[PDB]
């Protein structure tokens, strides 16, 4: 024999480690033989799912079976070296009670495989090899020309079908970690954008991946301090569940952000995603939107000199100011200090400077809905001016022309004197004409059939009379 | 593309060559025959451990019916799980990945252990 | 610029020509006459299509001049090979390379 | 710098230890260097040691030293040139004792035959010499290396060192000329490998 | 679906219908590293004290480690004389790795926690549960020798940042959730696993930290704890009490809030339990007779909030 036979110690090394492969094949084969396990279960399954539990006793004839002379010897040896001896080298000896613990436990050895265990369908399995030898390069990278091989890897990943029809798998791989790990070690170069968009649009696939990049966001703006804060939005929109659970921490060290910026583009952000950071998919939540609220003063301490300075020509701080009146706009006891976003109203006027707008479709987008949020029919007829950009609506036929489409969102929004209401209905009356994407026309013929719920009616009725024609 | 520059300069079959005899220092072996890993096995093995170590599985009809259980032994060649190939473009200086002996280096090194064992157990 | 030279005499021939893969033993060596290849250190023979520009120009020219089952002393210049750049790892710049070519068979 | 500090202090390992100290970091490395590394090395060939292999070379003598002219005889009954890495060693020429004592085993730039200054040799394409192991590639008359046909045969004048090889009776052009009568000069031939040569002496052909 | 649903079958298999029986073998395996001068477990207890002392300013996971932590951690008139045999052979199983030198290693690991809150430091403070129950004073004087020899220092100060932090049910948490405290509990019965048996030169150099040139009261600390914890209950008061009936995972969870708060409160009783009068000292600088007056205050309208209701009272006997 040989592994019976004496020697020293550093060859003891080896052998264990040549040994920790047959430990490791051997639970490979165990989670495979399970998988033929499922196969050849999942039948039955299928048979009295069509039918519409007593079976079950059979699968416990083989339940036990899966448990497990071989790794007897092995421990046995393990504790040979181990006892003749007062081995050194700490090293060694991991290996060695590693390997021990792997001889000990192989159930719950196999409970910490198996996450990382998962079937794939025989069709797929070309480009899902593929991307393990991609994904395998980009663990080569793990340890570092530095610039593109990386983003060699991004569109190789990319181009692949399996990261649609696998997200499991892709969130078994932890490869989301990995290059994000490696994000963090180039922030410690101008690939990373397109690499950070990757991870991005990875992110964006699954909720139960959106959870787990979720998990590392603060890790992740601590790196945004420097664009990740897509990442993170991607991270959150889409789940208000964990929108839910997101720390405060995040979010003071967000605003910290916000600091001598102000002597930007980079501060605008920082508001794109606190304006992400609440309204998700319905009514942004009482409950973040209130810690956000808190402190949203707290780092400012004729802001419309600044705004209508800049419509009047540099393009940067005049976003900021704009992105801000939005994140302000889509948050909102509640009502002790909703009514304190009115006063820190703070706009007011502001929300006139929208009818001398007319760059541009941040501005319209920012204060309508600061304005549907929180704000009376004389009061509208006050507000009667986007209709301006209603006279711009004909000179599409630039960077305007493309833009109606969203200003016919813009338009439908303030669903929530007399003759100057027949002209803006008039003008209203000219986007039916535009009427005589297209499906939010519909929503417009909606905010044509609200406009007559709303409301002298007679000079609607004359614009009702130029809508006859 | 280093390591080509080494196969360049050092030569497989001079390792090969230098598995044999116990003539050959120590140390310096240890040298050629860590980088014999190196230039060479050291990237797939790098890159295979952690692809192992990812245990995923496909359903050809071999895993469906691959079984396990006598009333055992670990190194059959069934398994699959899936794992990537290793590509090697052989070194050659003309105009990534160095080859080398597949299937005769083994048996070379197999050769070395049975030479090893042979007289370890006499010792 | 190239002095390619004959070692042993072939059929005298069949010469390479456009689009055959030549199957060849060698070896490469330096001005300095230091190895840095050989086709006998695989043991298997390398093969390569003519006119395809895949190997360095003086191969190119040089191997065109051999005869099936000749030996060939090729004397390539820097400026056909990799020249001036070098062969980084390999080949110091502004080397001409000297060969030991054995053609087996035009492909 | 650094590697032409290593030149500049000849062979010290600790600075090798340096040099692999710059490759490689805490785990990462930067290839880059090293590629560098490389290319200011195994490029440069001289710096650091360096090593390949050669085929065992065993050179063969007639018993009787020389001290007027004398001529002798060399059938080639076989030659296996390219069994293993190497090109198979055959080499032919004239020698003394004392600038050539051949050990097997190493010693000058990987040969054993033609590279005394007191020995004087012949062989391979070209036909042509070696001494110090150089290679004059004095053209052949016409032409071939060394393959079991030729009668390769040799003379020498008294006194005057006008060695010339001849080709199975075709003479390898002017050669050797003016060297030092140090001791008396013997016949040689070295081979390698599965090789057979016969001496027709006692049988000449070609005088 | 077919091999869609075949990972489902997976993690199916997983779960509670696989979460096997055979957990017998590690006290055989500990048998096993301790047959056979030093033995196999000491090797590797050793194995592990170099693993903790060694520089890392923060530490490796090492999976390795927690894990045999956790094997190690595999060690639990009749009330009495059968719960003696039951008590020393659970002394056997401590005392077992007593002879290891194990403690010290452990609140090696424990010292190098400094501020972190990984998962291996449960598994050592578990470990250090496992060890030190029953009130096992001996591994208390050999640990504190070694808190003496070695004057650390930093041990207490990484309970003590722990404790300063470790976790709290809060609030706004719950608030959230609608649509590790446990751990916490742990710790501090492990603290109180630290002074039973009454050793009361431990408790004082707890309190004092006289082999160090510096100085910490720990036990100001968990007070501290109880108090964050106790401000805790407050406003869970403050809000439940408005609403009467509570529903069942703030019910639970608030529980075993208890269950920890208990503990906490426990763990004071074995600090002061003996005749410590200078621990009594410190507990008169304590602000501690608030943090009886609040516990007062909201048990004393919650648990008739709970009265309400006999489904509320299975809370209430907490």
């Amino acid at each position: 024999g040989l592994l019976q036979m004496k020697l020293p110690e550093s060859v003891k090394l080896q052998m264990c480690n040549l040994l920790e492969y047959f430990c490791d094949q051997e639970l490979q084969h165990r989670v495979e033989s399970l998988a033929a396990f499922a196969e050849r279960y999942v039948d039955k399954l299928q048979a009295n799912q069509r039918s519409r539990t007593s079976l079950s006793s059979r699968l416990r004839s083989l339940l036990e079976t899966v448990r497990l002379s071989l790794q007897e010897l092995v421990s046995h040896m393990v504790v040979r070296w181990a006892q003749e001896d007062y081995v050194q080298s700490p090293e060694l000896v991991r290996a060695m009670f590693s390997l021990l613990h792997r001889q000990y436990d192989g159930l719950g050895e196999l409970l910490r495989a198996l996450p990382r265990a998962y079937t794939i369908s025989p069709s797929s399995v070309e480009d899902t090899m593929s991307l393990l030898e991609c994904l395998g390069q980009i663990r080569s990278l793990l340890i570092v020309q530095e610039e593109n091989l990386m983003i060699q890897s991004i569109g190789n990943i990319m181009n692949n079908k399996v990261f649609y029809q696998h997200p499991n798998l892709m969130r078994a791989l932890g490869m989301h970690e990995t290059v994000m790990e490696v994000m963090v070690n180039v922030l410690g170069p101008k690939m990373v954008t397109s690499c950070c968009r990757f991870l991005c649009y990875f992110c964006r696939i699954s909720r139960q991946n959106q959870r787990s990049m979720f998990d590392h966001l603060s890790y992740l703006l601590e790196n945004s301090g420097i664009t990740p804060l897509d990442v993170a939005a991607a991270s959150v929109i889409d789940n208000n569940e964990l929108a839910l659970a997101l720390q405060e921490q995040d979010l003071e060290k967000v605003v910290s952000y916000l600091a001598g910026c102000g002597l930007p583009c980079g501060g605008e952000r920082y508001l794109d995603f606190l304006r992400f950071a609440v309204f998700v998919n319905g009514e942004s939540v009482e409950e973040n939107a209130n810690v956000v609220v808190r402190l949203l003063i707290r780092k400012p301490e004729g802001l419309l000199a600044a705004i209508e300075e800049a419509i009047r020509i540099g393009h940067a701080i005049m976003s900021f100011y704009a992105a801000l009146i939005d994140l302000l706009g889509r948050c909102a006891e509640a009502l002790r200090i909703r009514a304190i976003l009115r006063s820190l109203l703070d706009d007011l006027v502001g929300i006139i400077s929208l009818p001398l707008q007319i760059f541009v479709p941040d501005h319209k987008a920012s204060m309508v809905l600061f304005l549907d949020r929180v704000y009376n029919q004389d009061f509208l007829l006050h507000v009667l001016v986007g209709f301006l950009p209603d006279m711009r609506a004909a000179a599409s036929l630039t960077e305007m022309a493309l833009a109606l489409n969203r200003y016919l969102c813009l338009a439908v929004l303030p669903l929530i004197p007399l003759f100057a209401g027949t002209e803006h209905r008039a003008i209203m009356v000219d986007s039916m004409l535009h009427t005589v994407r297209g499906r939010s026309l519909t929503k417009a013929q909606r905010d044509v059939i609200e406009d007559c719920l709303m409301a002298r009616p007679s000079m609607l009725q004359h614009l009702l009379r130029r809508l006859v024609f | 593309r280093v390591a080509h520059a080494l196969c360049s300069h050092v030569d497989q079959a001079q390792l090969l060559h230098a598995l044999e005899d116990a003539h050959l220092p120590g140390p310096l072996r240890a040298g050629y025959y860590d980088l014999l890993i190196s230039i060479h096995l050291e990237s797939a093995c790098r890159s295979r451990r952690s692809m192992l170590s990812e245990y995923i599985v496909p359903l050809t009809p071999e895993t469906r019916a691959i079984t396990l259980f006598p009333p055992g032994l670990p190194g059959v060649g069934v398994t699959t799980s899936l794992r990537p190939p290793h590509h090697f473009s052989p070194p050659c200086f003309v105009a990534l990945s160095p080859a080398i002996p597949l299937e005769a280096l083994r048996d070379k090194a197999l050769r070395m252990l049975g030479e090893a064992v042979r007289d370890g157990g006499q010792h | 610029g190239v002095q390619v030279e004959t070692i042993s005499p072939g059929d005298g021939r069949t010469f390479p020509k456009r689009g055959q893969t030549c199957v060849v033993h060698y070896t490469g060596m330096l001005e300095d006459g230091k190895k840095f290849d050989s086709s006998r250190d695989r043991n298997k023979p390398f093969k390569f299509m003519l006119g395809k520009q895949e190997v360095i120009r003086g191969w190119e020219e040089g191997v065109a001049q051999m005869s099936v089952g000749q030996r060939a002393k090729l004397t390539i210049s820097p400026d056909y090979a990799y020249g001036a750049t070098g062969h980084p790892g390999i080949i110091p710049p502004h080397a001409t390379l000297v060969f030991d070519v054995e053609l087996l068979k035009l492909e | 710098s650094i590697i032409s500090l290593l030149d500049k202090h000849g062979r010290n390992h600790k600075v090798l230890d340096v040099l692999c100290s710059l490759c490689v970091c805490n785990g990462v490395a930067v290839r880059s260097n090293q590629d560098l590394i490389t290319e200011n090395l195994l490029p440069g060939r001289e710096l650091l040691l360096q090593t390949n292999l050669i085929n065992y070379v065993t050179s063969i003598r007639p018993n009787i030293f020389v001290g007027g002219k004398w001529y002798f005889e060399v059938m080639v009954d076989e030659v296996v040139p390219f069994l293993t890495a190497q090109a198979t060693h055959l080499r032919v020429g004239w020698a003394l004792t004392e600038g050539y004592s051949p050990y097997p085993g190493g010693g000058e730039g990987w040969g054993g035959n033609g590279v005394g200054d007191d020995l004087y040799s012949y062989g391979f394409d070209g036909l042509h010499l070696w001494t110090g192991h150089v290679a004059r590639p004095v053209t052949s008359p016409g032409q071939h290396l060394l393959a079991p046909e030729d009668v390769v045969s040799c003379c020498l004048d008294l006194s005057v060192p006008s060695i010339s090889f001849r080709i199975n009776g075709c003479p390898v052009q002017g050669v050797f000329e003016a060297f030092n009568l140090d001791g008396l000069f013997f016949p040689v031939v070295s081979f390698s490998a599965g090789v057979k040569v016969r001496f027709l002496l006692g049988e000449f052909k070609f005088l | 679906p077919t091999h869609r649903a075949c990972n489902m079958f997976l993690e199916s298999y997983k779960a509670a219908w696989i979460l096997t029986e055979d957990h017998s073998f590690e006290d055989r395996m500990i048998d096993d590293l301790s047959k056979a001068k030093p033995d196999p477990l000491h090797q590797l207890v050793l194995h592990f004290s170099r693993t903790a002392l060694t520089e890392k300013s923060k530490l490796d996971e090492d999976y390795l480690y927690m894990a045999y932590a956790d094997i190690m951690a595999k060690s639990c008139e009749v009330s009495f004389e059968e719960k003696e045999m039951e008590k020393q052979r659970l002394l056997y199983q401590q005392s077992r790795l007593h002879t290891r030198g194990a403690a010290e290693m452990v609140l090696q690991m424990i010292s190098a926690c400094k501020g972190e809150t990984g998962a291996m430091v449960s598994s050592t403070l578990k470990l250090g549960i496992s060890i030190l129950n029953g009130g096992n004073a001996e591994v208390q004087q050999k640990m504190l020798d070694y808190l003496k020899d070695k004057k650390e220092v930093g041990f207490f100060q990484s309970i003590q940042a722990l404790m300063q932090t470790c976790s709290v049910l809060d609030l706004n948490a719950f608030e959230r959730q609608n649509k590790d405290d446990e751990f916490t509990q742990d710790l501090f019965r492990f603290l109180q696993l630290l002074c039973e048996g009454h050793n009361n030169d431990f408790q004082n150099y707890l309190r004092t930290q006289t082999g160090n040139t510096t100085t910490i009261n720990i036990i100001i600390c968990t007070v501290d704890y109880l108090l964050r914890l106790q401000e805790s209950i407050s406003d869970f008061y403050w809000y439940y009490s408005g609403k009467d009936v509570i529903e069942e995972q703030g019910k639970r969870n608030f529980s075993k809030a208890m269950s920890v708060a208990k503990q906490v409160f426990n763990s004071l009783t074995e600090y002061i339990q003996g005749p410590c009068t200078g621990n009594q000292q410190s507990l008169a600088h304590s602000r501690l007779w608030d943090a009886v007056v609040g516990f007062l205050h909201v048990f004393a309208h919650m648990m008739m909030k709970l009265a309400q209701d006999s489904s509320q009272i299975e809370l209430l006997k907490e």
